[PDB]
């Protein structure tokens, strides 16, 4: 049985922690949801 | 309980201790995450109960207590956040510029951060403040990196 908890405001923070990349992957899409590497 | 705009953990008592399975969206007192998440299961919220009232298992997303209302877009261009929203950890923005995935329907941001499971469903700003979509439905890949698409559902 699940509950829900407050974490925080949605706000854009002025200087926040930046990191990671930005890989063009192509993907499938299943009917489970599932998205899957073509390559 | 609480109907308060903002970004919710979601927890279960069913494993050992206090266990977090997710996160979500409160707006407009319709509250959002991924389907994956609850299985569309109902929610507490103090002795508030949210019911499920949307979902869709390919798009993976779920809506409760009323329709889906977060409607704004990656402009494919811009630098985002996601508020990260980890196990048992503060909830911390991290900025990044999405990638792609290319889809034989056609293209979605994808966010290249590596962050457990249960960071499902925690959202992804604009500059603005508002939610483009939600992190942790995605791929693994080489290492064990993981690349969310930027989910993001219809509003009518
Ligand atoms: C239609 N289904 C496929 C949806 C679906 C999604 C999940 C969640 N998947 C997930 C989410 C996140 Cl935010 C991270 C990770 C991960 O593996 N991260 C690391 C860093 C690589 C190791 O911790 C995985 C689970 C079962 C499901 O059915």
């Amino acid at each position: 049985d699940m509950y829900i908890e407050r974490a925080g405001d949605i706000t854009w923070e002025k200087d926040a922690e930046v990191t990671g990349n930005s890989p063009r992957l192509d993907v499938a899409l299943d009917e489970s949801g599932d998205f899957s590497l073509v390559e | 309980g609480e109907t308060t705009d903002g970004v919710y953990r979601v927890m279960t008592r069913r494993l050992l201790g206090s266990t977090q399975v997710g996160v979500g969206v409160m707006q407009e007192g319709v509250f959002h995450t991924m389907w994956h998440v609850t299985k569309g299961a109902a929610l507490r919220s103090g002795e508030g109960r949210l019911d499920p009232y949307w979902g869709d298992v390919k798009q993976d997303l779920v809506s409760y207590c009323g329709p889906w209302k977060l409607d704004a877009a990656w402009d494919g261009l811009s630098e985002v956040q996601l508020l990260a929203v980890p196990p048992g950890e503060r909830a911390k923005n991290i900025q990044t510029l999405p990638g792609i995935f290319k889809t034989k329907d056609g293209d979605i941001g994808a966010v290249a951060l590596d962050y457990p499971a249960g960071t499902s469903g925690s959202p992804i700003l604009d500059k603005c403040g508002r939610v483009i979509g939600l992190y942790g439905n995605g791929v693994v890949i080489k290492n064990g990196s993981y690349v969310s698409a930027i989910t993001q559902g219809k509003r009518e």
